[PDB]
């Protein structure tokens, strides 16, 4: 079983706002899905919960009547509404399922045991913006016989995130992909580099994928030296 | 609510030794059951919480048995028997005999061995060039502990609140950190200069690394 | 191997107090009753498929009492006052062992959502019931809910029951009755039992095993 998050999304301070979470599966046992909020650096916050088969719904009553729960039981899909977003909605949303079950010879379990994959709101008046893609091109005076370092960098988009693997997920080992930044323009900048040996920049093919959802921005951007 | 209270809020551990983050509550969680609804989450750095411990001492399925929780009423100790790389991370007790509340959340910092950056400097590219901006980005890579001083220079001039850093969490395999700074000139102030420096200071190193090319 | 003498298959499985239990025995082969039982159902009413039960059990060779869900469990239901003059024990007010007869608590029978999944490696026999009251005040005094429901589904079971409430001639004293009903978890399927009132829960479940296979 998963819990499948609808999409990064901006809206505007007193726009509307809906997002999902889908329980896979016939949903049977049916358990109450929770949301939870995260701010930006912060720690998590109950909000609620939701049995999606009857929507029997608990509230947190210091996020009562700012924002509602709700469910549709032929999807088991869950959902978090605002009817007027503010600055402060700004935030990281999870939903969990809290399994509560007795097995065994009368063993029992009650957890957050499954978690949606999260879903960033960002309440703005700035509009989507699609990165533009460029290459962090491997030095030509690299070690010869030791390692080198390329990456690309992922330039001027809104809202995040921004993914980014390197060569459709077959390069993992030295690949580091760094924290957004904020720049002066209201619009965000990230780099992601990977290390390898030095010998394979002539060899090996190096893409990294940059996916930008709210814009739909796909780019698989190829590094490579820099011909003289 | 029940207020949780995690202590310490940072526990730095050296790598292969034992840790233990406690967590207390304003009030008893032990219900009637016999059980004590206390759960422990851990958030690995940009992913979901995932769950450790639950009913107070109950390990969760595929979680490594290094992980244990105890304690009864209000104390609760989360303990880790070996600290590994891939256990960093914030990690959080939650209690869930009412609605639930979490604690504020432990960091948890791998006290590795200093480790020097290889730092990697980065010309724009002509393709960014061609839109009136110059990105020029210098790496810092794989080193510990995490303080680091980055200074640009062109020409030998100082180059003063122009860059902006990011800084990663420490390596799920190796505990390092690795840091990138990007510069950013009009493209004719750019064309103007040759040469564009790096320079960093770091624990590791005898004295300061800088790293250079020419336009 | 178990032949009743002065149970029914059901009274038995149910935990009937006024039958043997034969506290010194945890496991068995097959389980057979004879033809006019002393003891049955201790508080009236009704076994359901009988028939295919006593026919099941019959053909098992091995069988198994396991606790699933622990009558402590409870907390915001009562777990000690569902007794009866009808099921005795050494005298006293009593009911069947193996299921409890849940009861309103501090005036109030909040909604039950309890899910067991059969973890162990065998088939497991689940039983439950349904008690259907002999009038409103004795409704509301037992459940305080006045309409009430009881939802049990597995894989391939989807039972929804009301009550009925109606005064029935005396038996054992009693004018109310109580249904009973069972089913067999297979390995790693999970019951799921919703109420809120007349449902007499499991506490005691049987692992089974048919010959051969
Ligand atoms: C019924 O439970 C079984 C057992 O699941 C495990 O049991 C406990 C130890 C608990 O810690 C669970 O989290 C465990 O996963 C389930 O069978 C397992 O299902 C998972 C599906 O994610 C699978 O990875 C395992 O291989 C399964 N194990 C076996 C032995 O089959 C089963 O899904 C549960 N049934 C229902 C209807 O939920």
């Amino acid at each position: 079983v998963q819990l499948v998050q609808s999409g990064a999304e901006v809206k505007e301070t007193g726009e509307s706002l809906n997002i999902s979470c889908k329980v896979s599966g016939n949903n049977f046992p049916s358990y109450y899905i929770s949301w939870v909020r995260q701010m930006p650096g912060n720690g998590l916050e109950w909000m609620g919960r939701i049995d999606p088969s009857d929507s029997d719904t608990n509230y947190r009553p210091s996020f009562q009547g700012h924002v509602t729960i709700s469910a549709d039981k032929s999807t088991s899909t869950a959902y978090l509404q605002w009817r007027s977003l503010k600055a402060s909605d700004t935030a990281m949303y999870y939903c969990a399922r809290r399994a509560t079950y007795y097995y065994g010879s009368g063993s029992y379990f009650d957890a957050f045991d499954i978690w949606g994959q999260g879903t960033m709101v960002t309440v703005s008046s700035a509009s989507t913006k699609g990165p533009s893609v460029f290459p962090l091109a491997p030095s030509s005076k690299s070690t010869s016989g030791g390692t080198a370092a390329l990456g690309c960098l992922v330039k001027d988009y809104f809202p995040e995130p921004v993914t980014v693997s390197w060569n459709s997920g077959a390069l993992t080992s030295g690949v580091h992909t760094f924290p957004a930044v904020l720049q002066s323009s209201g619009l965000y900048s990230l780099s992601s580099v990977v290390t390898v040996p030095s010998s394979s920049l002539g060899t090996q093919t190096y893409i990294c994928n940059v996916n930008h959802k709210p814009s739909n921005t796909k780019v698989d951007k190829k590094v490579e030296p820099k011909s003289c | 609510e029940i207020v949780m209270t995690q202590s310490p809020l940072t526990l730095p551990v050296t790598p292969g030794a034992p840790a233990s983050i406690s967590c207390r509550s304003s009030q008893s969680l032990l219900h009637s059951d016999g059980y004590n609804y206390l759960d422990w989450y851990l958030q690995k750095p940009g992913q979901s919480p995932q769950l450790l411990i639950y009913l107070g001492s109950h390990r969760a399925s595929g979680v490594p048995d290094r992980f244990s929780g105890s304690g009864s009423g209000t104390d609760f100790t989360l303990k880790i028997s070996r600290v590994e790389a891939e256990d960093v991370g914030v990690y959080y007790c939650m209690q869930a005999l009412q609605t639930p509340d979490f604690g504020q959340g432990t960091r948890l910092e791998i006290k590795r061995t200093v480790a020097a950056p290889s730092v990697f400097i980065f010309p724009p590219s002509d393709e960014q060039l061609k839109s009136g901006t110059a990105s020029v980005v210098c790496l810092l890579n794989n080193f510990y502990p995490r303080e680091a001083k980055v200074q640009w220079k062109v020409d030998n001039a100082l180059q003063s609140g122009n860059s902006q850093e990011s800084v990663t969490e420490q390596d799920s395999k190796d505990s390092t950190y690795s840091l990138s700074s990007t510069l950013t000139l009009s493209k004719a102030d750019y064309e103007k200069h040759k040469v564009y420096a790096c320079e960093v200071t770091h624990q590791g190193l005898s004295s300061p690394v800088t790293k250079s090319f020419n336009r | 191997p178990l032949i009743l003498r002065d149970c029914s298959v059901a009274g038995w499985l149910l935990g009937n107090p006024m039958c043997d239990e034969f506290i010194n025995v945890p496991e068995w082969s097959y389980i057979v009753e004879k033809a006019s039982p002393a003891n049955d159902l201790c508080y009236p009413g009704n076994f359901n498929d009988y028939e295919e039960l006593k026919h099941l059990l019959s053909r098992i060779n091995h069988f198994e009492k396991i606790q699933i869900i622990p009558k402590s469990s409870w907390s915001n239901h009562d777990a000690s006052s569902g007794v009866s003059s009808a099921c005795p024990y050494l005298g006293r007010s009593s009911f069947f062992r193996n299921v409890v007869w849940l009861i309103k608590k501090n005036s109030a029978y909040p909604t039950i959502k309890r899910s067991y999944n059969n973890t162990n490696q065998e088939d497991l026999l689940v039983l439950w019931g349904i008690h259907h009251p002999n009038d409103a005040a004795e409704q509301t005094k037992l459940y305080q809910n006045p309409t009430t429901y009881i939802s049990v589904g597995t894989s391939t079971l989807n039972q929804r029951l009301v009550p009925e409430i109606a005064t029935r001639p005396k038996v054992n004293g009693q004018s109310g009755r109580m249904e009973f009903f069972w089913t067999i978890l297979k390995p790693n399927d999970a019951i799921n039992f919703e109420s809120n009132g007349n449902f007499i829960a499991p506490e005691y479940a049987y692992k089974i095993v048919k010959k051969g296979d």
